[PDB]
């Protein structure tokens, strides 16, 4: 007798979501030889070991591991999460044709530098209604907050980051979307953005030509990686200012300018 | 093309005191500081280093700098201490604390002026000031954030020249401080941005090589600063002597460094062995690149297995023919092109001087910009979140005038960085 | 505990009416005793803490120090009587950098002092029966510069009477208050 | 023997180049012997006006002749010159105790000079 | 240059100081005269004195510390002792009538009487500084003078002369051998100057220090004499780095900023080693591995204080002779690989290390004998929460039927302090519960 | 009649000649060496 | 390197230890106070003591050597010798009152409050070595502690140092001269804790040593000097070979695997010749062939038991002067040509042999003879069985009404223990008459 594992990559038992977000899985609450044969017809016998590397002989077929910088990282505890879980976000589902955020309080008057680090802290999250909330509470806050998004600036970028560094596609292509509705929200909020290019290019940099005649018929979902970050990259050149374009070569030297 | 030095820290005052030593033996100069060599080559080129005086003194091109002034006065008061110019001694009424915040913004700022007052005296007296060259250690207070606050204002003063640095980055094992993470992470960020090009040192490599290679019982920090004062000697060999394939540190930078924020490498000495077995050794081309490109002859704990070269340079001494050390590349190119970066073809940079390092019949320094720095560059990443979890040994920093988030910047700039090399570690064609 | 559970409007943690209403508080009792009295006052039962020396003896919630509390409610109301005697109580909060850090307001306290672990005041009670306030998310800020995330632990020492502990996210007026939290 | 220490006063002649107010300087030091090691260190007694910032010293450590060979309490005799990395000292002088150690050991110590 | 000002509060500091001059004085070389005589016995820098002794014209050495006890027995006796040329005239503070072991007497009625003349004097202690690295204060917690005077010269000195180091080498009560009963009161009293105007506070309890001579010493019948000679043995091993050359040289404030890791946490354990007598002394292959093997174990502590109750915060070395690095660094590395010690999970380095090249002096007559290298251990760990637990248990036993509290309310102390110094104890055992907890 | 740190500290004496030559002397470039007057 | 720590047990082991150290002191030109004054011709840099001596900074030897000892009067008296700079003053342990003859005593009572300490002191002892070979034990069964304490030391031992060679030169009961009565009684309790923690035991009986002195060595009087200082002699012939060159260099753990057939057979006869005065030694051409049948003759072994009545299983000649291979050859082939002494079936080899080059000494206050060659025979036979069966025979009518047996039981011992020890000694007898069977 014996049991069998199934193959569960991509399926709805799919546990990588499982093993990269601990806090998440949670319910809706909570012989002889040769003696005399001496013969010039026999090679010696390979190493191919870690040891072996920069020795005289050579490395042979040992390679040195892998880094892992496309290594899919683990998503680190969120904020959005607790205070999601706690209350704090007026926030629900208007459940219809398309889900939607329901805001329950007056959306005008509540403190962005309060709320909106929350929001871009939550994109990192995986299952729903944590990562649609965010994610949509994003795209609604950037597309009409109006001037009180410019401040939030620095306390923002922290979550920008940790999102682009888990190295999830996913996350990558939200995060990402969700900076370019970032940018066109105001007129400043670029060249604000310009000085924290040393914090947000490195992943950009990273996945910039990774991508999923044969036509791309999935295209409306924008899932491509390296396209989304080639259009965010032109998109923060055009809406920064005179040193973006410098700023973006410092980090991603196969940038090649737009707007000159 | 003059070089200006300085020595920043006990570390790097020690380091500076015995690299001193070194170029003086080799450019036959006395502690009285006159001119006692015998050939014309050693003075043809002495004025990189050492300026000339009324009297034929020639007086080091080097800035000491510490908060503490009782190694001050302990490192002039070896033999070779007595080179240095009495008003570069540059120190202050109170110590370091062993504290970054308190070595680069409340006793740093109240003494860089100084500093830099005599670094531009020296670089104005300068024909041609190639660069500035560092010696400190990542986990001093004053050798750290004194020494970055020093490098950031050179950059400023001086951007086009070359920046050198030679940090001793603390590590746990030899841990003789427990704020040299906190230290490490907060000069790192400066380093990446206002360094040209930055040499680790590392105790536990430089005991490795003590032990396993140099044999001897009981060396301390004298015959262990000897190596990094060699290495030091090594890497401006080419400046300060003609040889077949001449070079200069921008010559190595331009060779070196293939992205602007990748300059942080890995150094070796060849030969090194031991005095009962240097008679049994035959010295050559082949057993020089095998101490270089060995394992544990580097001198930072960082295992080159783990990692790929981005690019090496190979700064050989001693009158030799030049297509057998090509053909040491060759080999090692060819048979170790797994660790080897593909789309860098001929990752090695070579350059000859026939003035050997005196005492040696022929020997080279090596230059590795290895990707496995990224694993000790974590080492201390992890060990300083893990102390910034509780935020522990913090008051002592933020007392002196620091900001919060400035901790939180510096590991953005380690994990950036070691993301890029990990990047470019695992980059294919 | 109470992570899970609903945390709006009012949420009372001692109530002096309840059958057995020391189910989450834990009787650190060291020359002292911790009893149900009936005050003549108020002519009703309420909490009766004595002891000799006000640290050793106290009650906590809750009773096991590995749990702890999950109340985000920033203020908190204490309906205890000024006995005329030493008074401290401590109230530990999870800041949002992730320390716990421990309010407490005593009686015998001189002045007002910050460390970094602790902030200690002294509370000045009239006679007769008091209703404490502390808002714990403003004073966070005003000890502290840091947000206040949500309480951990609420440590109310002896030497006191005691009516009602009760955790409100907004500051009740007194018309405002339901009937059974007034006194 | 770990606090037996010679004493040995020395003076070093040093031309002056450029100096109006004088053409030769005369260093006095001091030569400390540890007999507990065989190491020697120099010292310079700080003058109020001497115009030095800080005095010229050698910490304790084997002092070795220009040879190679370490100096021993033989190579310092009064009267005589030592030199060690590339300085010279004439000694001139030494303490009570050196000389009495000097007599009871057999060598006859010349008078100060 | 480096100036370091000792200070003596108490009696105890009194005999604590005056074994730890006789033992700078053996090591400058300064005769009881004052002066260094023309034939030289130590051969050290010309500058190690500066750091303890002002150098007059004349040649004279004069101690750079201030004696100040409550009744004159002890000052004016060692007036008539063999320092009567070494020690200055005035820095020899004497008052008239005792504390009588009582902290609010030494705090309120006494302790103003003199505070004022005691900074009088400090401040021509520190004005003929131009380096001023710190405060030595040595003082014993269980006392009335030693801790309420010692509780308002720091409050003075700390108020005064901003935030410069003070490194309070104090004598706590033991957990047993305790010579008074309002001991406890006096501790836990002092503890509201040495939680707030101190920096670094040393233990050096009696019983610790007892064993210590009892065992490595084997000497039977060991006292006050033997116990304050270890202390200065103790003190010039952490001092010597800042005296004397070496290769890693730290101040007061290198290891200040090492050792305490929160503003509160900074009780920090000592242990010396080796320290044997001569019998022994060269039958032993004294190595580095050996030493620090020997410090960190129970023998060598000299506070009352297990380790495995507790994990380790930081940890620093003061190494003094022929140690050598990387020695130090493969004892460093057998100890993190020994595992009956832990470290706390925060601090991954939590090791400092120093080492000095000036090997530990000897006093004639004593019980130490000549070692060739030595080590001093000065450590914050999670373990003093046990001994702080048991002196208030004992502070609350005596508190609880009001024993021996009309004293200090008649001195006048507001009879809440004793409730004050109950919270701040009761909040100082449980916040190191809370930096020693997981996270 | 009559092995501390400071046995430890080793410094060079003087300059110390070279070992290219028997002479000692420093030697010469590889130009100087090969490109000499012709004989 | 090849350090050899020696555990002297007892009043016999504290008196052969004493012998054996005088003789290697002796051996290494160190002097009482434990250092070489001059030697030119002897060059410098040269350690071949460290096997038994370790070296100081100071130039001082201590020797590596313990004696454990549970009542004072013989350490004291070691104390006050001549050894008294040379020997530590730790490694000496002395404990309150002596085993009273009673292994239950030196076992379960005074035994176990000392082991600690003597366990501590052996790891102190061996840390030190890096190349320790193994642990020389020198005890006697007949008396007390010697029994008890050192069953129990070799208990802990084996468990402390894993599969570290254990050579117990042990002094069992003689036949029929006892200096007490309950000395079968200890004899059979320790020799089952031997088996199992004794890799090679060694006979040293006391008869033999009379007999062999008064016959061959020409004194009508000879005591416990004489018979500790052959021994030491033996003990010396047999450890030369780690400690100077020769043909053949054999280790303490070499011989382990050649002189031990089974786990149980453990118990080796000993000899050693020429044992011979002065006044015939002269008279006698020593030669390799001579001293080779003077050690095979039963007449000269150092154990009153009879080769003859056996069958030797194996034999280790060490050979030590002047010695031939050659010669040692013939010696070996003269010996096989005889009849009287006979090897079982089983083992046609038999022998081994090492020559060490450096000649014997001869010790001032003995009665030895200064020769060029000598040779010392380690051998186990089956003639070890005629002993046991004596002394478990001896033990049997002891036991048989149970007399001595309320002293040992009240101890703490087991009264099982008897019994069942003496199946252990009865099955021992089985398996030696059934290993000395033909096949
Ligand atoms: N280590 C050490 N401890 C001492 C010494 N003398 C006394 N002590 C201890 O320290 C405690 C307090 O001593 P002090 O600091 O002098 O306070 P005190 O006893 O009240 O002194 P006075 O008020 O002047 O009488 C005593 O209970 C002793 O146990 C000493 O010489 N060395
Ligand atoms: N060779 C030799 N044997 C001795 C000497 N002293 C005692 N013995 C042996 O010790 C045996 C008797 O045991 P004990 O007299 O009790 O001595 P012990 O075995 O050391 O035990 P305790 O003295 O009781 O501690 C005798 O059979 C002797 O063989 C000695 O000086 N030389
Ligand atoms: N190689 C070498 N390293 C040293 C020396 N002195 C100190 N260090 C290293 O420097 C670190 C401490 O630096 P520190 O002296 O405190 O820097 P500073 O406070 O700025 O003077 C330690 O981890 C040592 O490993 C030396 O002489 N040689
Ligand atoms: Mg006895």
């Amino acid at each position: 007798s014996y049991e069998i594992k199934p193959i569960v990559k991509g399926t709805k038992r799919d546990p990588s979501l499982l093993k990269y977000n601990k806090a998440a899985g949670a319910g809706p609450f909570g012989t002889h030889g040769y003696g005399g044969a001496c013969s010039s017809l026999r090679k010696g016998r390979p190493r191919d070991a870690p040891d072996a590397a920069f020795s005289e002989k050579g490395c042979g077929k040992s390679a040195p591991p892998k880094a892992g910088a496309f290594k899919k990282r683990v998503i680190p505890p969120t904020e959005f999460r607790r205070a999601y879980n706690r209350g704090d976000l007026p926030i629900a589902i208007c459940h219809g044709s398309r889900p939607t955020v329901d805001w329950k309080v007056e959306v005008e008057k509540l403190d962005y530098h309060h709320y909106l680090p929350i929001f871009f802290d939550g994109i990192r999250e995986t299952e729903e209604p944590y990562m649609f909330l965010a994610r949509q509470g994003c795209l609604d806050l950037l597309e009409r907050g109006g001037s009180k998004i410019l401040p939030t600036i620095p306390q923002l970028i922290i979550p920008i980051k940790t999102a682009l560094n888990t190295r999830h596609p996913d996350i990558i292509s939200a995060t990402l979307r969700i900076l370019q509705h970032l940018i066109v929200s105001d007129d400043l909020i670029g060249e604000a953005l310009v000085p924290y290019y040393r914090q947000i290019l490195p992943v950009l940099n990273l996945f910039k030509n990774v991508h999923k005649d044969a036509m791309d018929y999935g295209q409306r979902n924008r899932d491509d990686v390296g396209d989304l970050v080639n259009e965010t990259l032109q998109l923060l050149e055009q809406h920064g200012g005179d040193d973006a374009y410098i700023n973006i070569k410092y980090m991603v030297p196969s940038y090649e300018s737009c707007i000159y | 093309r003059e070089i200006v030095s300085c020595q920043a820290g006990q570390c790097g005052n020690q380091i500076g005191s015995k690299f001193w030593e070194v170029i003086s033996d080799e450019h036959g100069v006395d502690p009285t500081g006159t001119y006692q060599g015998d050939s014309d080559l050693q003075l043809e080129r002495i004025n990189v280093y050492f300026d000339e005086s009324s009297g034929g003194r020639y007086v080091p091109r080097a800035v000491l700098m510490d908060l503490e002034p009782g190694t001050m006065d302990s490192v002039r008061a070896g033999p070779y201490g007595q080179l240095f110019r009495p008003d570069n001694f540059i120190f202050g009424q109170s110590g370091a604390g062993n504290n970054w915040a308190k070595g680069h913004y409340t006793e740093g700022a109240e003494l860089i002026d100084s500093v830099l007052d005599v670094c531009r005296k020296e670089a104005e007296s300068c024909d041609c000031l190639q660069g500035f060259q560092l010696s400190h250690s990542l986990g001093g207070g004053t050798g750290s954030g004194m020494g970055t606050l020093l490098i950031s204002k050179l950059r400023e003063e001086y951007p086009d020249r070359i920046m050198m640095t030679f940090s001793v980055i603390p590590s746990p094992r030899v841990s003789d401080t427990v704020v040299e993470p906190y230290n490490t992470t907060l000069s790192v960020h400066q380093l990446v941005e206002n360094s040209d090009e930055s040499m680790c040192i590392d105790n536990e490599a430089l005991y490795d090589i003590c032990f396993r290679t140099l044999k001897l019982t009981t060396p301390t920090f004298g015959d262990l600063n000897h190596l990094v004062a060699a290495v030091m000697s090594g890497v401006t060999c080419c400046l300060r002597f003609p040889g077949q394939l001449n070079s200069d540190l921008r010559k190595l930078a331009v060779n070196l460094v293939p992205f602007p924020r990748l300059h942080f490498f890995m150094m070796g000495f060849a030969p090194l062995t031991s005095r009962g077995s240097q008679q049994y050794r035959g010295l050559s081309v082949a057993e020089l690149t095998q101490q270089m490109f060995d394992a544990k002859n580097m001198m930072q704990a960082a295992d080159p297995r783990h990692g790929r070269y981005l690019t090496a340079s190979a700064l050989f001494r001693g009158r030799m023919s030049t297509k057998e050390v090509d053909e040491q590349m060759l080999n090692v190119q060819n048979k170790n092109s797994s660790y080897f970066i593909e789309w860098i073809p001929n990752n090695i940079k070579s350059s000859i001087c026939d003035i050997p390092p005196k005492g040696l019949k022929m020997s080279v320094t090596f230059i590795g910009n290895n990707t496995c720095i990224q694993e000790m560059f974590r080492r201390v990443g992890e060990q300083f979140t893990g102390m910034f979890r509780r935020k522990a040994f913090l008051h002592w920093y933020t007392g002196e005038g620091m900001d919060e988030m400035e901790f939180t910047e510096a590991e953005s700039n380690m994990n950036d960085l070691v993301s890029e090399y990990q990047q470019y570690q695992d980059a294919t064609v | 505990m109470f992570h899970n559970s609903y945390q709006a409007g009012f949420l009372s943690i001692l109530y002096s009416i309840g059958s057995k209403p020391l189910q989450i508080w834990d009787s650190q009792v060291r020359n002292g005793h911790v009893k149900r009295v009936t005050d003549e006052d108020i002519q009703s039962s309420v909490l009766e803490i004595m002891g000799s020396n006000v640290s050793t003896c106290y009650i906590v919630c809750p009773a096991n120090p590995k749990q702890t509390l999950g109340i985000k409610l920033p203020f908190l109301v204490m309906i205890i009587k000024n006995m005329k005697k030493y008074f401290s109580f401590e109230v530990t909060i999870l800041d949002d950098k992730n320390m716990r850090r421990r309010f407490r307001a005593s009686n015998y306290q001189s002045t007002t002092k910050v460390k970094p672990f602790i902030c200690t005041m002294p509370m000045r009670l009239d006679e007769g029966w008091n209703q404490i306030q502390f808002n714990l998310s403003d004073f966070t800020r005003r000890a502290y510069g840091t947000n206040y995330v949500e309480t951990l632990r609420v440590q109310v020492h002896a030497n006191c009477r005691i009516r009602r502990l009760y955790f409100s996210d907004r500051l009740y007026a007194e018309e405002e208050l339901p009937p059974e939290f007034k006194l | 023997l770990t606090g037996r220490v010679l004493r040995y006063y020395g003076y070093c002649i040093e031309p002056v180049s450029d100096s109006a107010v004088e053409t030769e300087r005369v260093r006095k030091v001091t030569l400390h012997f540890y007999l507990e090691d065989g190491t020697m260190s120099v010292t310079e007694a700080k003058q109020d006006n001497s115009g030095f910032a800080f005095p010229a010293n050698l910490k304790r450590h084997i002092v070795p002749n220009p040879d190679g060979t370490p100096i021993t309490a033989a190579h310092l005799k009064v009267g005589q010159s030592v030199s060690f990395y590339g300085r010279t000292y004439e000694l001139y002088d030494v303490d009570p105790f050196t000389r009495a150690l000097l007599k009871e050991a057999g060598e006859e110590v010349p008078p100060p000079l | 240059m480096r100036e370091a000002i000792c200070i003596h509060i108490g009696q105890a500091g009194c005999q604590v100081g005056n074994a730890c001059w006789e033992l700078f004085c053996l090591e400058h070389g300064i005769q009881p005269d004052g002066s260094m005589p023309s034939d030289k016995c130590i051969g050290v820098e010309d500058d190690a004195f500066n750091t303890f002794f002002s150098e007059t014209g004349a040649g004279k050495h004069v101690p750079r510390c201030l004696f100040l006890d409550l009744e004159p027995t002890v000052v004016d006796e060692v007036r008539t002792g063999t320092y009567r040329q070494l020690f200055n005239p005035e820095q020899l503070v004497s008052g008239k009538e005792d504390a009588a072991n009582n902290y609010a007497r030494g705090h309120y009625t006494i302790g103003k009487e003199i505070v004022d003349l005691a900074l009088d004097r400090i401040r021509k202690l520190a004005d003929n500084c131009t380096g001023l690295q710190g405060f030595m204060v040595f003082h014993a917690v269980g006392g009335g003078t030693g801790s309420g005077l010692g509780a308002l010269l720091l409050e003075r000195l700390s108020v005064d002369y901003g935030k410069k180091s003070k490194l309070g080498y104090t004598v706590y009560p033991s957990p047993q051998v305790s010579t008074a009963v309002v001991e406890p009161y006096n501790c836990v009293l002092s503890t509201h100057s040495l939680l707030e105007h101190t920096d670094v506070a040393t233990m050096l309890d009696n019983e610790a220090i007892y064993d210590l001579t009892r065992r490595s010493l084997d000497i039977e019948r060991p006292s006050y004499t033997n116990v304050n000679r270890l202390i200065g043995q103790v003190v010039s091993s952490l001092t010597a780095s800042l005296r004397f050359d070496g290769a890693l040289n730290v101040d007061l404030t290198e290891f200040q900023t090492n050792l305490v890791p929160y503003p509160r946490i900074h009780f920090v354990l000592t242990s010396y080693a080796p320290v044997v007598s001569a019998e022994k002394a060269y039958h032993e292959q004294l190595s580095v591995a050996d030493i620090t093997n020997s410090v960190f174990e129970p023998a060598g502590m000299l506070t009352k204080c297990d380790p495995r109750h507790g994990k380790y915060m930081s940890c620093c070395l003061m190494y003094r002779g022929d140690v050598v690095p990387k020695d130090v660094n493969a004892a460093i590395a057998t100890i993190k690989t020994k595992r009956t010690i832990q470290f706390v999970d925060w601090c991954p380095t939590g090791f400092k290390c120093g080492i000095n090249y000036q090997p530990p002096t000897v006093v004639p007559g004593g019980d130490l004998a000549k070692v060739q290298r030595a080590v001093c251990m000065i450590a914050n760990s999670t373990a003093i929460a046990e001994v702080f637990a048991r002196i208030d248990h004992k502070f609350d036993l005596m508190y609880s039927k009001r024993a021996f509290v009309h004293w200090y309310v008649g001195e006048g102390m507001e009879e809440g302090e004793f409730s004050e110094a109950r919270e701040d104890l009761a909040a100082l055992e449980k916040d190191y519960e809370e930096v020693g907890a997981e996270s | 009649a009559a092995s501390t740190a400071y046995q430890h500290h080793w410094y060079r004496p003087a300059v110390s000649s070279h070992i290219v030559l028997a002479d000692g002397s420093h030697p010469h470039t590889v130009y100087q060496d090969d490109y000499q007057a012709p004989r």
